[PDB]
């Protein structure tokens, strides 16, 4: 198919229908971005030509299509009522002259299984263009990606709606961490068989669009560091120079934090600990708060907090257990300030404390914790 | 959907893609080996509207998670997945397997007594809800992995004579009971290996002859008992001779 506005459109019942080795192309992409889809689902209101459009419960199988010169390679909407109609594309050969493109998979209220074949791209707009755009996909939906990512860097995903649905199923990421971008990390539901050791942050020169797992391309905010470390099994976080701040309660992954950067909790916010393990701050320029408790623990699993940097909770506590906790805190050298090292909101939390530094609130050596904490060991 | 008949131990019946929109019963079978594999299967709303059928036949699950497993001894159905609150399962037989497969963080016990009559593994997660746990016929709950087992606000946990928790892992085990605990003349915890255990009793009440014991020479243990309703006669000797204490916190 050689087309001008839309290549092929599939609507309503098409059960078991197949489109194999289709070769669909706009005749060049000049002014392609200005075409207006004629037959399209209500949720697709973007301007640009569309090679393949599917909606109203249609689930045609696309096997090895070749799509060329399109603004939108695929626009697909699940059935309005129940999200019925799986978007199925196996090994699409997507190309466009001058890297001109809006999105490859514009998915609305739907699920999908796509297998990439190491061919593809994202457009020239550094903010809006992305391989996937997930529009209002429901909580129960999954948009699964297998295969090889394109060789050149691309922005993987953007979306609208309250639920993540993208799944990286053993996706061969190639060099995407280094040269590509995730786009919006919020839309990734889970990741299987894809790992990275470190997550890099730079509060001034980082870019949130980046994956963050390659040192040359760090992210900027702390908002999603727990999620990212969980998805990619990161062992450490590297904080480049500068103050990494939060203004809302934010979870910290239980990993080793390093680098010359510092951590700051503002607007009375607290850093959150929601999983067991060990959180280590090693050599940072410090961690402090403008008045909120430093670490709020909400897990009953064994929590170890290892701070080998300057720590200042002010008149607040370094650690506050919101459950019946089991915590071990160790301050190594540098300095520590707080009214109590550990406290709890209620019914007894057990803890072990080691504070090895002369710069500490000496006056609480005899009463280092509040009434709701019972000590297993005290080394000061 | 599937019926697996006498598939050998080495076999794998892998399922990928998206499950049907409408609820279905996934698997049933015959034979002593699980072979079904959920490989990033898009389950949709199957947990809420469908059924697993026979959980025994599921060998492994990749990329499919659920936060909570729901148990209802009164209204539950074992055909259910149990991972959705409107469709709880009814027995405890497979809660350890189910939680391990779907990476559940907690177990919810609906009102009523959830009982076992043969030794049964408990996943190391948070248990909550109005239900109670009962080990009958001399059986014990089994702790086979490291981590933390927490009983929070249940109507209670007790046994008709067997030890309450039998630990068979050398990994660090934390047992947190914030509910009524009654092991009778038996122990709350029995280590069958050279264990490393931390037991935390919070309020409510506790009864047992020893809080922790072991089948053989030495098992390190840390204990905190914060409740006035405890057998004070063992404050001075809370554990058997095969357990050495790392710390002891009792008033
Ligand atoms: O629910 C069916 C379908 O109805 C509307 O689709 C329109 C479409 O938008 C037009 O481009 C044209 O093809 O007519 C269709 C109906 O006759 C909704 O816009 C669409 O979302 C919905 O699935």
């Amino acid at each position: 198919i050689l087309y001008k506005t839309q290549g092929a459109v599939f609507i309503d019942s098409n059960g078991g229908a197949a489109v194999n080795n289709a070769y669909i192309s706009r005749l060049g992409n000049t002014n392609g971005e200005l075409e207006q889809a004629v037959y399209k689902p209500a949720g697709f209101t973007e301007v640009g030509d569309v090679a393949v459009t599917q909606f109203a419960g249609s689930e045609v199988k696309f096997n090895s299509p070749i799509i060329e010169q399109a603004s939108f390679d695929f626009v697909h909407a699940g059935r309005d009522t129940d999200s019925y109609g799986l978007f199925m594309v196996d090994k699409p050969h997507i190309e466009s002259s001058g890297g001109k493109k809006k999105h490859s998979f514009y998915l609305i209220n739907t699920s999908s299984n796509v297998t990439l074949s190491g061919v593809g791209l994202s457009g020239q707009d550094p903010d809006l263009d992305s391989m996937y755009f997930l529009k209002n996909c429901p909580e129960t939906a999954r948009n699964v990606v297998r295969g090889q990512m394109p060789i050149s860097g691309v922005k993987l995903v953007r979306g609208t709606g309250n639920y993540p649905t993208l799944v990286l199923d053993c996706t061969n990421m190639g060099s995407q961490f280094q040269f590509g971008e995730v786009g919006d990390i919020f839309y990734i539901k889970d990741v299987v068989g894809v790992k990275a050791d470190t997550l890099y942050i730079d509060p001034v020169n980082g870019n949130n669009y980046n994956w963050g797992t390659n040192g040359t391309k760090p992210i900027r905010e702390l908002t999603n560091i727990a999620k990212i470390c969980q998805l990619f099994r990161c062992k450490s976080v590297y904080l480049n120079a500068g103050e990494s701040v939060i203004t809302s309660n934010t979870e910290l992954p239980m990993v080793v934090f390093e680098g010359p950067g510092s951590l700051k909790a503002n607007s009375g916010s607290s850093f959150l600990i929601k999983a067991g393990g060990t959180l280590s701050l090693i050599g940072l320029s410090g961690i402090s708060t403008d008045g909120g408790h430093m670490f709020r623990v909400s897990t009953v699993e064994k929590v170890n907090i290892h701070t080998n940097c300057s720590v200042n909770a002010g008149a607040a506590y370094v650690v506050l257990s919101e459950v019946q906790g089991n915590i071990e805190y160790r301050q190594l050298f540098y300095s520590v300030n707080c009214s109590k090292y550990i406290g709890a909101t209620a019914g007894q939390t057990i803890a072990g404390i080691m504070v090895k530094t002369a710069t500490r609130p000496t006056g609480i050596d005899a009463a280092p914790v509040d009434g709701n904490v019972s000590l297993t060991y005290k080394i000061i | 959907m599937y019926f697996l008949k006498n598939c050998p131990e080495t076999a794998r019946n892998v399922v990928r893609g998206q499950m049907p929109i409408s609820g279905v019963k996934l698997v049933r079978g015959t034979g002593n080996y699980p072979t079904l594999v959920l490989d990033c299967t898009n389950m949709g709303s199957q947990f809420q509207f469908g059924e697993v059928g026979d959980i025994f036949y599921i060998k492994d699950v990749v990329g499919v998670k659920a936060d909570t497993l729901y148990i209802d001894p009164v209204n539950g159905n074992n055909y259910n997945w149990g991972t959705n609150g409107t469709k709880p399962i009814r027995e405890l037989t497979n809660i350890a397997k189910i939680c391990q497969l779907f990476r559940c963080k907690s177990v919810y016990l609906n009102a009523g007594e959830s009982v076992i009559t043969s030794n049964t593994e408990l996943p190391m997660v948070v248990f909550e809800g109005p239900g109670s746990l009962k080990a009958n016929s001399g059986s014990s709950f089994l702790i086979k992995a490291g981590g933390t087992l927490s009983l929070i606000g249940l109507s209670g946990i007790s046994t008709d004579g067997g030890h309450m928790f039998r630990v068979s892992t050398v990994e660090k085990v934390n047992i947190h009971t914030n509910c009524s605990v009654n092991a009778g003349a038996a122990y709350v915890v029995l280590s069958e290996v050279q264990g490393n255990i931390e037991y935390r009793q919070l309020f409510y009440s506790v009864n047992c002859s020893k809080y922790i014991g072991a089948t053989a020479g030495q098992t390190i243990a840390g204990i905190m008992v914060k409740t006035a309703t405890r057998p004070t006669g063992i404050d001075a000797a809370p554990v058997d001779g095969n357990v050495s204490l790392t710390y002891k916190i009792i008033e």
